[PDB]
């Protein structure tokens, strides 16, 4: 509400301000078009009356208006419009705050009339306000009081008089001399219909009682522009606009107490401020050498006037207020006059800088308000202020130093040249110290020329002061820096900024916050304190390894607090992880850093933990982090782990990156089921056209993930034309190990046999020619808990690459080889029990005998035995070595998971765990059996031999196989087309052959029991149970309803058996084998399958006509319904026959090399789910 | 609120009772007049609460596939299709066993005719 | 089984994870090439158990009226229509937030050039 009011009022207020400014400019004669070209109106005056639109401005205002045009020559129209709008908004906010605080000379509110809305309190108190502000015009104002009118700029005249009165001690916002905005006063702005009444009414009274409203106006009022500019990358326009945010006060206090308060306490132990601190952290133990060095370098005592504080990003100014409060407390401890303390603090105790003029003005206003509320001699004398910075430098010469009444000339020219392109470079511009003191004397000369001399001397001094002041401020060599660098994202990467970073230090040129940290270190004197906060993503990246090494080589840590995530109440901030740290400039090799881990804690809980000071790990050195490569400074890691990390050798150049392709993977990579086996390399040697490839997928250990095929004809000449990378064309076709570069969940390594290729996604490791180490030992080590934890710790981002794997330690043993061999054998045995692997041999339910339930129980027992054996082997291999040293508990449940299809948790999701897995799984098994049955009917599999039987192209050579005797126990179809209906009219009905298959496999003694078991098993999960029906009807319903979906899901939208369907009513459905499709298939389907069906429908239609007529009665509703059923089917089948004839007249020839994805769309609206496979809607001729 | 437990058996029992009420009130005497008597009996049986409709389809006793292609509404709302499926199933079930009530009412009215006096 | 408590939020989370995995695996570096990725992510996310579908349709987050008339299947089954509705809802919701992942992946992969070494 209170905070949301400013947010909801900022956009319309800003729009109204901009519209008023542009309207007043156009009425004056300054107009801007879409292109931005100036449209200055002609300055043709008839004489003593300017011919403007509707206003008659005085001639004296004509030159000043020209200055605005001059501004148009030097700055954009939008820039000046925004500046004027901000100036007016700031002035109105300041006067409203002053009148609400009731600290005026006359104590009367100006804009708001108490107990009288939309009026002014000064209207009744005209003489008192007049004599308080402008006595010389009091009587004339009294005359206006006699008129009871003139609500025009006369009120604005009184406001300007009040501003001139306040200019005596507040010169940075209100100016006694005539300003440029006085010419551009909005028309009828004093009227009750203007925006002033809206400002008065919208802003309540309660929200003025807060002290952070300055930050609210700083941030919320500009949030609309930040949202507008977040869409596109900014280059040099919105550098300060997009870097505005509020900083919580408690972290500011914590940093301040550990930066200056800690230094103040360490300067002399006799400081009684020990009980005055709450966030101070006392070091516990240090080596005597560093203690002696600190005692030697620490002075006995220093004066309280030597404190130097720098705030490169003051922002709202809360840090300035906190520093002022701390300094006031210190001076009160020392003992000084309560009135001169603010003066001396503002003189030589508090300093700050920024990039935005608005932030500087707001900070100055807040500081002056605090001084007024604290000091009583202020606002009557005046004092210089240091808030603004990085102002533009004018190139006018021969006039600024002409009135100077003249070594310093060269320095002045140099500092004038430096401040030209200052907005882009921010606060990173530095000035050598040697030219500081004399420059300061130059400033004093300006103070000697500020009031001495005529108006020209004063103007020259005012023009020359700000740059000298900024240079002196930035060249103070402060001893304490407390600031939070802004956050730079994708928009922060600029070409000119990158060039400047390259010109500057390139070690940490990736991000701006690192450069800010480096500059703050540079601008800090010896034995200084630097307390800062930043994001977490600076200690776990390869780029910052050199930065971390430099930091640990030249400086030392003092106190680091891991704020972590869950900050600011978890509002926005997709990356809210952050850390705070305090660094001493002195180098301490054997220091004892102290770390506090407040991660994953809410703000209230984090504050409670900080107050209680728990979870402290002061049990690490500073050089110990150098042991682990990359210096990943961590506090939870024990010293034993660090010591043992370097005691073992790591993998050398045995890791090799995979090959790369530049695109068009759709024409190279295809799945193995959809190509001929003659061209396959793994099966049927003789032609090298297709080769296995490795890419890496989900989590899987020791074996698996064999499902992709690449084209490598003639060592590669087709893809050599592109020549993407062809990386390492020497280590191919060799056994070794493979692992996934992608994140997934964890880290795992799998065996890789001969005749394989590896891609970028899956990187490969090969043993040397005669290396002592063995591949099986490496596989055993890489799947261990220790290596998993090390990999997780080194790269939390989960981006395992070649450079991050060449440092993992490896051990040497002998039992690990046989353990790895047994694990690989078990994994391969588990992987080779499904149809999706090219080593499938036989189903697991037909190799037993007896009853179907007995076979299912045997299968379940076999799976359980495999699972138990692998669990025991994993436990043994974990307990065999375990480094025979210290170890930690299971980091995650993922690191202690067994990856097998037998393990139901890994198969049916690790989250859900219910008893329904005892049913669903069962159903699945039965489904697979049915699929195998079809494989026997189509000729792909046989009950005599093992493995694939026929998978060639064009249905050529099948006659030879049939005559030889491959299919003798269970004969296969000859046409290659399997009909699928709801009647036994055809001899190729799938249900009948399924029954025959079951009877052949399990005899003819308990066929009914087996059929009942199958039907009951299917209805558990696959389909919905019905009221009453036989087993055969359930089988037929499953085949006609829930078989196409399961097959299409198993092969992942690359079907092998294509489905031809008639349409809405299932009048005609057929399955066609892809590998047995010649150019004379459609004609046979039309000839011997469709026409007899039409004849049967016609012969059955008329017979039921007489049946309904005879004995018509209560059954007439039950009857004749089939008569309605057969009417639609006949017409649908006739239309399908017409389409089939049209397509069969054209002899279509297909090629398996193209792939299912393209070949599936060459038959129009004859197949099923054309869009779900090809991706585009089918085209109808 | 969003949780309910209504089965198809409750709907069938309600439809049966309403059919008996209709055949008693309207004095149905011929088989061909039963159609409308059944139709109205179905109309005040399909629930309008979406939770009840979704719970009914997951119960036991109702299939998940239409039998007549002429009873599918031409709309874009999924509630209408489910309601039409329930209506068709109820119509089939009620017409399956409906002559019993008709002949019972006929024999009762014949008994209490009292020689048309 | 019948007492299944599956909500639209779980389906959306699974689809989001699958989309992230697919975009990481395929390494797509353009805005207009995300159609295939989102199609693949949405296809392999809808459930197949009828009880799960009926529990999802009664959850919070998914409406009951189609927005496009071209996505209506032409069949006599009711599971297909519900699955198509869920697929369309998931597609819209995921396409609502899709540029963030692409730009994040691009800016992350930009920092691994190694100066072509
Ligand atoms: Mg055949």
């Amino acid at each position: 509400m209170n905070t949301n009011n400013i947010k909801k009022y900022a956009p319309q207020a800003r729009n109204d301000f901009r519209d008023a400014v542009i309207q007043k400019l156009t009425t004056l004669g300054i107009a801007a078009d879409k292109k931005g070209n100036l449209q200055i109106a002609e300055a043709e005056t008839i004489g003593e009356t300017v011919r403007y639109g509707q206003f008659d401005y005085p001639l004296s205002t004509l030159p000043r208006r020209e200055r605005l045009v001059k501004r148009a020559r030097e700055q954009g129209f939008e820039v000046l419009v925004e500046h004027c709008a901000y100036t007016w908004f700031n002035r109105l906010c300041a006067i409203r705050y002053m009148e609400l605080h009731g600290y005026l000379d006359h104590g009367f509110r100006m804009l708001s009339h108490p107990e009288t809305p939309t009026a002014f309190e000064v209207l009744d108190h005209v003489p008192e306000v007049a004599e308080a502000l402008l006595p010389e015009s009091k009587a004339q104002l009294v005359e206006m009081k006699l008129s009871g009118n003139q609500d025009e700029a006369l009120y604005r005249e009184l406001l300007l008089g009040q501003c001139h009165a306040l200019h005596h001690a507040m010169p940075f916002l209100f100016e006694a001399v005539d300003d440029e905005a006085e010419l551009l006063l909005p028309d009828n702005l004093t009227r009750t219909d203007s925006i002033l009444r809206g400002l008065v009414d919208d802003i309540p009274e309660e929200d003025w009682e807060q002290v952070e409203v300055i930050g609210w106006l700083y941030q919320f009022y500009i949030s609309e522009k930040k949202d507008a500019v977040i869409g596109k990358v900014v280059k040099s326009e919105d550098i300060p606009a997009a870097t505005q945010l509020f900083t919580p006060n408690w972290i500011v206090q914590y940093l301040v107490q550990n930066s200056v308060g800690r230094q103040w306490l360490q300067t002399y132990p006799d400081s009684p401020l020990k009980d005055k601190m709450e966030y101070y952290i006392e070091p516990a133990e240090q080596t005597p050498e560093v203690q002696a060095q600190l005692a030697a370098i620490t002075p006995a005592s220093i004066e309280p006037e030597s404190i130097k504080v720098l705030d490169p990003a003051c922002g709202s100014g809360h840090i300035l207020t906190e520093a002022y409060n701390v300094l006031k407390a210190i001076y009160e401890e020392r003992g000084y006059r309560t009135r001169d303390i603010p003066q001396l603090i503002l003189e030589n105790n508090i300093f700050g800088l920024d990039i935005d003029d608005r932030a500087a003005q707001l900070s100055g206003f807040a500081m002056l308000m605090l001084a007024r509320q604290d000091d009583r001699r202020i606002l009557g004398r005046g004092v210089r202020l240091n808030i603004v910075s990085l102002q533009e430098s004018k190139l006018d010469i021969a006039e600024v130093w002409t009135k100077l009444n003249f070594a310093e000339y060269k320095l002045l020219m140099r500092t004038l040249a430096l401040f030209t392109s200052a907005k882009t470079l921010g606060s990173l511009i530095q000035v050598p110290q040697e030219d500081e003191a004399a420059l300061k004397a130059f400033l004093e000369r300006l103070y000697r020329l500020a009031v001495e001399g005529d108006i020209q001397q004063k103007e020259a001094a005012a023009e020359l002061i700000p740059y000298i002041q900024q240079a002196w401020i930035l060249a103070q060599r402060y001893d304490a820096v407390v600031a939070n660098p802004p956050y730079m994202g994708g928009k922060g990467m600029n070409g000119d900024l990158k060039e400047f970073a390259k010109k500057q230090f390139p070690d940490s040129k990736s991000d701006l916050f690192a450069m800010f940290m480096q500059h703050a270190f540079s601008l800090l004197k010896e034995n200084g304190f630097n307390a800062q906060v930043n994001m977490q993503s600076w200690m776990f990246l390869s780029s910052y390894e050199a930065l971390r090494g430099w930091l640990l080589d030249n400086k030392t840590f003092i106190t680091m607090a891991h704020l972590g995530a869950r900050a600011f109440g978890q509002i926005s901030g997709e990356v809210v992880q952050t850390t705070a740290w305090v660094i001493k400039n002195n180098h301490s090799g054997f220091y004892k850093p102290v770390f506090f881990r407040l991660v994953d804690d809410n703000e209230e809980h984090k504050k409670n933990n900080l107050l209680n000071r728990m979870n402290c790990f002061k049990n690490t050195l500073q050089n110990d982090f150098k042991k682990i490569p990359g210096s990943p400074i961590a506090y939870w890691a024990t010293l034993a782990f660090i010591n043992s990390f370097l005691k073992l050798p790591a993998l050398g150049t045995r890791a090799v990156k995979g090959l790369d392709t530049n695109g068009s993977i759709d024409v190279f990579l295809r799945r193995w089921p959809e190509v001929s086996i003659n061209s396959f390399d793994a099966l049927g040697k003789g032609n090298s056209k297709w080769f296995p490839i490795a890419k890496g997928g989900e989590l899987r250990k020791w074996f698996g993930n064999h499902e992709y095929i690449i084209n490598y004809e003639n060592d590669g000449i087709e893809l050599r034309k592109n020549k993407a990378n062809l990386r390492n064309k020497d280590m191919y076709f060799q056994e070794g190990g493979t692992w996934t570069v992608v994140s997934t969940t964890g880290f795992s390594m799998r065996y890789m046999p001969k005749g394989f290729l590896f891609d970028q996604g899956g990187s490969a490791v090969f043993c040397e020619n005669n290396d002592e180490l063995s591949i099986y030992n490496i596989l055993a080590c890489m799947n261990s808990k220790y290596i998993n934890y090390s990999a997780s710790l080194i790269c939390p981002t989960l981006n395992f690459t070649t450079g991050d794997v060449r440092k993992f330690p490896v051990i040497k043993n002998n039992h690990l080889e046989d353990l790895a061999k047994k694990a690989i054998e078990i994994s391969k045995a588990d992987w080779n029990q499904f149809e999706t692997s090219w080593e499938f041999s036989k189903n697991k339910l037909i190799e037993h005998k007896g009853n179907v339930a007995y076979s299912y129980a045997s299968y379940c027992n076999f799976q359980d035995k495999l699972y138990e054996q692998l669990v025991n082997i994993e436990k043994n291999i974990n307990n065999i070595i375990e480094e025979i040293l210290g170890f930690k508990i299971e980091t995650t449940e993922n690191s202690e998971l067994i990856t097998l299809n037998s393990n139901k948790i890994y198969r049916y999701g690790q989250s859900e765990t219910n008893d329904t897995f005892l049913n669903r799984h069962r159903s699945d098994t039965i489904s697979e059996l049915i699929s195998y049955s079809v494989g026997c009917q189509m000729g792909r599999y046989s009950l005599d031999r093992e493995g694939l039987v026929y998978a060639h192209e064009g249905n050529k050579g099948f006659a030879e196989l049939a005559a030889e005797g491959a299919y003798k126990t269970f004969p296969a179809d000859n046409d290659g087309i399997l009909p699928l209906m709801d009647d036994e009219w055809f001899e190729d009905d799938v249900t009948s052959r399924v029954k025959e298959f079951v009877r052949t496999v399990w005899g003819e003694e308990h066929l009914q029991e087996n059929l009942e078991f199958i039907a009951e098993s299917l209805c558990l999960y696959a389909i919905k149970p019905k009221k009453g029906e036989s087993a055969l009807e359930t089988i037929r319903r499953y085949l006609s309803t829930q078989f196409w979906k399961d097959h299409m899901k198993m092969y992942k939208k690359r079907p092998i058996y294509w489905l031809f369907s008639s349409g809405k009513e299932k009048a005609f459905e057929c399955l066609v084998y892809l590998h047995r499709y010649n150019d004379a298939t459609l004609s046979r389907m039309r000839t011997e399958y469709v026409v007899p069906l039409l004849a049967r429908y016609q012969a059955n239609i008329d017979r039921l006509n007489d049946q309904l007529d005879e004995a018509s009665g209560g059954e007439a509703t039950r009857l004749k319904r089939e008569r309605d059923s057969l009417i639609k089917k006949f017409s649908e089948l006739r239309s399908y026959d017409d389409r089939l004839r049209h397509y069969a007249d054209m002899r279509i020839s297909i090629d398996l090399d193209d792939g299912v994805k393209v070949n599936y769309g060459k038959f129009g609206d004859l197949l099923a789910d054309v869009k779900a496979i090809t991706g585009n809607a089918p085209e109808a001729i | 609120m969003a949780m309910s437990n209504m089965t198809y058996n409750n709907v069938f029992d309600h439809a049966y009772e309403m059919l008996k009420e209709n055949i008693r009130y309207d004095d149905i005497r011929d088989t061909d007049d039963l159609h409308d008597a059944i139709h109205m009996a179905a109309d005040n049986a399909v629930p309008h609460y979406y939770a009840d409709i979704f719970s009914v389809m997951a119960s036991e006793g109702i299939d998940l596939e239409f039998e007549d292609s002429g009873l599918m509404p031409d709309t874009k709302d999924v509630i209408r299709i489910l309601q039409a499926r329930i209506y068709e199933q109820l119509t089939i079930d009620l017409w399956e066993d409906a002559e019993d009530l008709l002949n019972e009412y006929l024999e009762e009215v014949e008994e209490y005719e009292e020689d048309e006096e």
